[PDB]
């Protein structure tokens, strides 16, 4: 599923204040049982990138922020391979999990749904 | 846009443009390397460098006068630039080198110093102008011993044992009347060059014609040059092509659009509507290519021209491209025909119609020579745009699908497979 | 370079023994994939030196094992090693596979990994069957009768491949020598596509436990994970010790005990426990040819998950409602084993019936579902607009 | 010598009066080849398939 | 030669037509060959055997 997909279906519900007191206080509950952020990670660290959309967008993402999700990364399979949890204090807040990696993975769906719109459109005389 | 021709006694071809700036005059000969032998090869290039030099170009620079000519396979043209004033002076000059200097010329002085400069020239081609010389091995191999195989610029062993005596043999022969056409472009009228033309009489060896020969043939065949210090991989494949006055002439012309030319690059390249692309562009398997159809009187040559210097990978340059190919006899889609006829008319445009008289002179002359008239750029673009995707399939069906090819290179070729390798795919595996 | 890094033998275990680049989280999961080698060794082994004391000719079959329980030297140990040890594969096998579809190591870029390793699984399944064929015991028999009734289920010619199959009228004498030739020769396909699941597996190295990327610190195979494996390795071997000294025919069938009757079905089959839950599916449809088909289908399904599974996170470790769910899959299918065991009887025969739905269901409807519901939810959950 | 100067080759090439000459008998060549050899694979799947059926001596009418 | 212009113009054999013409061939052979073999042993057969005998 492309998350241009994901941001369609979601902003609607976003949007709308009948669902959006609805589901959001449930959404919350699932990210915090999922519990990665126990872990020191972000949501969007945890994005399969095996694929070129996720190249093109890690490709992309400025210096700073590739240190970071290195040093995130790594601090992850450290930690899960110890059988252990980080110390409170280190958990990622809720604040500091943003989807920072976002905004390049739709910028590259759609210039990949161009390219394959332009390499197919058919001719009207 | 208007093609005038006319004949008292010399075929005289005008194609007049009033905003021009400048005119120029000349003589296009119906003869050119074709019409050689693989010994008397050069003498064409020749005659161009003297007419081109030192001291026959100083005598035209005094009165203001800028001299081009330009060798061809069927063709030859000798062209004088002028402003639109001295289109009088021009002919002078012109009558003047070719029947009161046919003989200045050609002094032991000015032969001898001729030579020493094209032996320096098409020996520095054959050394460094690694794309040109492939193409002109291409010719080679494609249409060995038959008349299109001989380089325009002719060979150095041809060249050096060149005497005197063969240039006026050749000019004897095929410097003729009949054998020639008097071009004008530029600004001035058909009428207006026509009389200072059947002003002055004399007809100078009237009712010879040029000796004949054999028919120009296709043979599927290969030279590879491998040279192993070269940093680069420079290759042209093609198949029989179509000759000028062929009624697939622009359907052909139109195929090679669509696969087009390429450089590595120019970030806009990359992004053209080409197949292609997709594939070659992964693993950069070239720094460019060309796709073309040359034309000639007897036939003519259709393939593309590529250099590469991803020396491990040319077997998938080669596959991929000749895969595309197979596609224009079973799945080529309109809108590729469509994109193909708008860029034609295009590059069709930019050569017809430039801002320089000489190319004009050239092309007007060479046409007029084959079929006795100029095709208008409005009657191509009426045939071009009428193109449908049947046409193509079954010009491919006939010129590209299981078809004989030719195959020319130089530089670390060590990757390009063999032969029929390269000849198979020029198919696909059926049901 | 080191010798072993050069020669053109020794750099293939170098490449995938010594040096490979594993990611430094995996868990106990991924330790099934060599007790799975293990596995086959065991059972290649113990299986050529029974096949020197061995006869096919269905006059000495069932007497023949008997002979190799009683006369020959550590026989009984050749036989129940071999017996359990076919058991023991399953166990793993399901565990291993198990592993991959919570883990979502069916997902790119490993379907081809996946893909083979369902034709392994397929024949191994047929491997078994046809040794369990070679003690020509009650059975066998028919179970020899009822597998190869299944290609009847075909239309026009399906009854013609079963007389093929069969080299005759009935299960016979050309049967059980086949079967016998051929459980021989399976083991060495299997073996081959072993290889072929290796070389799948070591273009992308193995997944880990976060589902993430594992290239930003790997450690090598050597040392860490040869060791690491000898402690299962060595629990596997305590485990199946108890069985086969203490216990060796809690995993068979006493039926089995009793020759081959060409005219006499026991009152109660109870195939392989390892079969059970296929053997429902197959009981849960009153059509012959359906029956069959939809037996298949509990198999081939396996190759669906990697497109129905819509997540954009590879495994379950953070997913709250799929782990739920997976679980339903796992103990669905110990029912399914478990209905298998019982008689066509009422709340068995509905039970049945609506354990097969649910065992579909969840690869065809629940996980793209739960899939989808899951990525919308992790994005509303942090965005402010 | 110049690279231009093709050799010999008049020993070899066929007089071009039918282009289609080689073509056409490469082309049968192989498709002979094809068809007897996928009549021979027929003829040795079947013979070692038929190898399973019942034997002559279990064919007992009772 | 003309004559493989007219049913393949060009194109080599497809696995389809190779396909059809085995299946042809198979038989077609099959019975010339069964029928050379009797003709060349007749005499010695059952068949000829059978004809001599009367019972
Ligand atoms: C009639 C029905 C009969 C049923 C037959 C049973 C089927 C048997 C067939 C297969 C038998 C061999 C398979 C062995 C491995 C299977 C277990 C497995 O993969 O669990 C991984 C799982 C993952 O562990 P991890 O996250 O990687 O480990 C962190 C360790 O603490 C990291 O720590 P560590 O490396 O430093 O040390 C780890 C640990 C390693 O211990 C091990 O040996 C490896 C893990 C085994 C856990 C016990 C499984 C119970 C099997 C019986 O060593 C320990 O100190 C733990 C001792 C645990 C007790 C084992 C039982 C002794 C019984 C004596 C008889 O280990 C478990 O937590 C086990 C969960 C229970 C699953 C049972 C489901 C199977 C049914
Ligand atoms: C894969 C999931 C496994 C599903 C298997 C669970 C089956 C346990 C069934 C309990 C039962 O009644 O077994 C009876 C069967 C047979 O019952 P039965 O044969 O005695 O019933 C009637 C027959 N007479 C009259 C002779 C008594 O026992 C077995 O063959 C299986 C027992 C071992 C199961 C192995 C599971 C280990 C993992
Ligand atoms: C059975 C093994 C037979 C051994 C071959 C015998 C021999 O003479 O080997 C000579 C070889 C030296 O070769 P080498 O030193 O690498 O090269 C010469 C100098 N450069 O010395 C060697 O090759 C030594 C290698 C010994 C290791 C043998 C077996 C290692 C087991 C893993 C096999 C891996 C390949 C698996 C192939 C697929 C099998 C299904
Ligand atoms: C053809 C179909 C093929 C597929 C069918 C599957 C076959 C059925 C499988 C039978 C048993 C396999 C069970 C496998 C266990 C699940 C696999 C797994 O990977 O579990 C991981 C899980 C916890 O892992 P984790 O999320 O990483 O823990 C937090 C650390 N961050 O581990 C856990 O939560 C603890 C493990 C719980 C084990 C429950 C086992 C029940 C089995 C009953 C056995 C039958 C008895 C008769
Ligand atoms: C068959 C499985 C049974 C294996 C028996 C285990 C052997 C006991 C290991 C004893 C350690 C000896 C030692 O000190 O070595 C030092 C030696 C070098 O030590 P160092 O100088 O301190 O590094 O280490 C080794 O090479 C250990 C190699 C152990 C190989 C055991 C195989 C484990 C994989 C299991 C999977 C097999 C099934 C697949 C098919
Ligand atoms: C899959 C198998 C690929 C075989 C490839 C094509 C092979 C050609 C075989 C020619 C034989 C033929 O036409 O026989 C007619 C011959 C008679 O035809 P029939 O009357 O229809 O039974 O059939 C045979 O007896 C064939 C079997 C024996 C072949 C003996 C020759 C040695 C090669 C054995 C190859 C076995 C590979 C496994
Ligand atoms: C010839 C080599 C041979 C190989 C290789 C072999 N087996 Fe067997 N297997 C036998 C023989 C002989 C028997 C009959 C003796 C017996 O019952 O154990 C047998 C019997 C069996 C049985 C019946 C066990 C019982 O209850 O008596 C099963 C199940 C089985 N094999 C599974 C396997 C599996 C699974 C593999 C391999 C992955 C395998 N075998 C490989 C020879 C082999
Ligand atoms: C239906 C699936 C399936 C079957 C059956 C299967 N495998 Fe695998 N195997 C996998 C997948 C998927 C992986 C990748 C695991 C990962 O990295 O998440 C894997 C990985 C492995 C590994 C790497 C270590 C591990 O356990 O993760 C080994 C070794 C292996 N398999 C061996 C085998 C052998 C031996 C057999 C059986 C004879 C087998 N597999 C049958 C799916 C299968
Ligand atoms: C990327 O991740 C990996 C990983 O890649 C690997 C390889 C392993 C380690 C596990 C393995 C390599 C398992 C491999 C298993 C095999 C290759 C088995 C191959 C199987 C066979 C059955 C070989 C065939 C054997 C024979 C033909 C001989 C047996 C018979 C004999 C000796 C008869 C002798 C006769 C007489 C008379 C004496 C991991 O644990 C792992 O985890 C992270
Ligand atoms: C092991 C069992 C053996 C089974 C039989 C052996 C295989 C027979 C294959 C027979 C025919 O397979 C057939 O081959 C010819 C090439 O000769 C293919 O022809 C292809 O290449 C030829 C040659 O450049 C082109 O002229 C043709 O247009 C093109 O389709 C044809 O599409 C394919 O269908
Ligand atoms: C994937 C294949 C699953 C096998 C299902 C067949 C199970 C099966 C039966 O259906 C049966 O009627 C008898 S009678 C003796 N053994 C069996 C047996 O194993």
């Amino acid at each position: 599923q492309s998350f241009t997909s994901i941001a369609r279906i979601g902003d609607y519900i976003l949007k709308s204040p009948v669902l959006s007191k609805l589901c959001v206080p449930v959404a919350n509950q699932f990210i915090n049982l999922a519990g990665y952020k126990k872990l020191g990670l972000k949501f969007d660290d945890l994005i399969a990138e095996e694929n070129p959309i996720m190249q093109t967008a890690l490709r992309r993402l400025p210096e700073d922020e590739s240190y970071a999700r290195a040093y995130r990364i790594i601090r992850a399979h450290q930690t899960e391979l110890t059988h252990h949890l980080l110390p409170r204090n280190e958990w990622i807040k809720a604040q500091e999990d943003v989807p920072y990696l976002l905004p390049y993975i739709l910028e590259a769906e759609a210039a990949a749904k161009e390219k394959d719109e332009l390499d197919n459109i058919e001719v009207s005389k | 846009a208007e093609v005038t021709q006319l004949s008292n006694g010399i075929v005289v071809a005008t194609e007049h443009n009033p905003s021009a700036h400048t005119a120029s005059v000349g003589v296009v000969f119906g003869s050119g390397a074709a019409n050689e032998n693989p010994y008397n090869n050069g003498v064409s290039n020749l005659w161009k460098n003297i007419f081109l030099s030192k001291e026959n170009s100083a005598v035209a620079a005094k009165e203001g006068l800028a001299l081009s000519s330009n060798i061809s396979r069927d063709f030859q043209s000798y062209i004088v630039s002028s402003l639109p004033g001295s289109t009088d002076k021009s002919l002078d000059f012109l009558n003047q080198s070719f029947i009161q200097q046919k003989a200045n010329l050609l002094s032991s002085s000015n032969f001898e110093a001729t030579k020493k400069s094209v032996l320096k020239q098409v020996q520095d081609f054959e050394d460094n102008d690694h794309p040109n010389r492939v193409l002109e091995h291409l010719h080679s191999t494609a249409f060995q011993n038959t008349p299109l195989s001989l380089p325009t610029r002719g060979t150095l062993e041809s060249l050096e044992n060149l005497v005197v005596a063969d240039l006026e043999s050749f000019a004897n022969n095929h410097f003729l009347n009949s054998n020639a056409v008097v071009v004008g472009t530029g600004n001035i009228k058909h009428e207006d060059l026509v009389n200072s033309i059947e002003s002055k009489n004399l007809s100078l060896q009237t009712g010879t014609k040029p000796v004949l020969k054999k028919k120009a043939a296709f043979l599927g065949s290969e030279v590879r040059l491998r040279d192993d210090t070269l940093p680069k991989a420079w290759i042209s494949l093609a198949v029989e092509g179509e000759p000028v006055n062929s009624p697939n002439y622009f359907v052909a012309k139109l195929a090679a659009q669509i696969f087009g030319s390429y450089n590595a690059f120019e970030p806009a390249s990359r992004l053209q509507g080409i197949k292609l692309l997709d594939n070659i562009q992964e693993y950069q398997l070239c720094d460019n290519f060309n796709h073309f159809s040359l034309s000639y009187k007897d036939s003519g040559l259709w393939g593309f021209s590529t250099a590469t210097r991803n020396v491990t990978m040319i077997d998938d340059l080669i596959h991929f491209t000749l895969k595309q190919w197979n596609r224009l006899t079973i799945s080529v889609t309109d809108t590729e025909v469509e994109r193909a006829k708008s860029l034609l008319k295009l590059q069709l445009g930019q050569l017809y119609e430039s801002g320089n008289p000489v190319n004009d002179a050239n092309l007007l002359g060479a046409e007029v020579l084959i079929k006795g008239s100029k095709l208008s750029l409005g009657e191509a673009f009426k045939k071009i745009d009428a193109i449908t995707v049947k046409d193509v399939k079954a010009w491919a069906g006939k010129r590209l699908w299981d078809q004989d090819i030719a195959i020319a290179g130089t530089g670390q070729i060590e990757g390009l497979l063999d032969y029929m390798r390269i000849r198979s795919d020029m198919s696909m595996m059926r049901w | 370079m080191a010798f072993r890094k050069s020669n053109v033998y020794l750099s293939l275990v170098n490449s995938y023994i010594i040096d490979s680049p594993q990611p430094s989280s995996i868990n106990y999961w991924w330790n099934m994939g060599s007790l799975l080698g293990l596995c086959l060794v065991i059972q290649i082994v113990t299986g050529i030196f029974m096949a020197m004391h061995y006869s096919s000719n269905i006059e000495l079959a069932f007497s023949s094992v008997e002979h190799i329980m009683r006369d020959v030297h550590n026989g009984y140990i050749l036989r129940y090693l071999h017996a359990n040890g076919a058991s023991f594969f399953f166990m793993v096998m399901f565990m291993h596979m198990a592993k991959g579809l919570y883990y979502g190591s069916y997902r790119s870029p490993r379907v081809t990994l996946w893909n083979v390793g369902v034709i392994i699984f397929t024949l191994t399944i047929a491997t078994a069957f046809l040794g369990y064929c070679c003690v020509y015991g009650q059975m066998s028999h028919w179970g020899a009768t009822v597998i190869t009734n299944l290609f009847s289920a075909i239309p026009f010619v399906g009854n013609d491949i079963v007389s093929w199959l069969w080299g005759g009228f009935s299960v016979s004498n050309p049967t059980i020598q086949r079967f016998f030739a051929l459980h021989y020769l399976v083991p060495f396909i299997i073996a081959a596509m072993v290889i072929m699941h290796l070389m799948a597996l070591h273009i992308h190295g193995s997944s880990n436990p976060l589902g993430i990327t594992g290239n930003l610190d790997r450690i090598p195979m050597h040392s860490y994970f040869i060791f690491k494996d000898l402690v299962t390795v060595f629990l596997f071997m305590l485990i199946l010790a108890l069985f086969v000294f203490y216990s060796p025919n809690t995993l068979g069938h006493p039926d089995n005990y009793i020759p081959g009757n060409p005219l006499v079905t026991p009152a109660s089959i109870v195939p392989e426990w390892y079969l059970l839950p296929f053997y429902a599916i197959l009981r849960s449809i009153p059509d012959k040819l359906l029956g069959v088909i939809t037996m298949f289908a509990a198999i081939l399904v396996l190759l669906v998950l990697p497109f129905t599974d819509r997540s954009v996170v590879r495994g379950n470790t953070f997913k709250v409602l799929s782990k739920f769910f997976f679980f339903i899959f796992v103990f669905n299918f110990v029912l399914l084993g478990q209905i298998g065991a019982c008689h066509v009887e009422v709340p068995y025969v509905l039970m049945g019936q609506i354990a097969t739905f649910i065992y579909f269901a969840y690869f065809l409807i629940i996980v793209p579902v739960i899939s989808t519901i899951e990525n919308v939810l992790f994005y509303i959950g942090r965005v402010n607009k | 010598k110049s690279t231009y100067r093709t050799p010999n080759f008049d020993d070899v090439l066929k007089e071009n009066n039918d282009a289609d000459k080689g073509r056409s008998y490469a082309y049968f060549m192989v498709g002979a080849m094809g068809l007897l050899s996928s009549a021979g694979a027929k003829s040795t799947v079947e013979t070692f398939i038929s190898s399973m059926t019942a034997t002559a001596d279990v064919l007992a009418m009772a | 030669s003309s004559l493989y212009k007219t049913f393949f113009k060009r194109n080599a054999v497809f696995v389809g037509t190779i396909f059809a013409g085995a299946f042809v061939f198979q038989t077609v052979f099959d019975t010339a060959i069964t029928s050379w073999y009797e003709n060349h042993n007749k005499g010695k057969l059952w068949k000829d055997v059978k004809a001599r005998i009367a019972a």
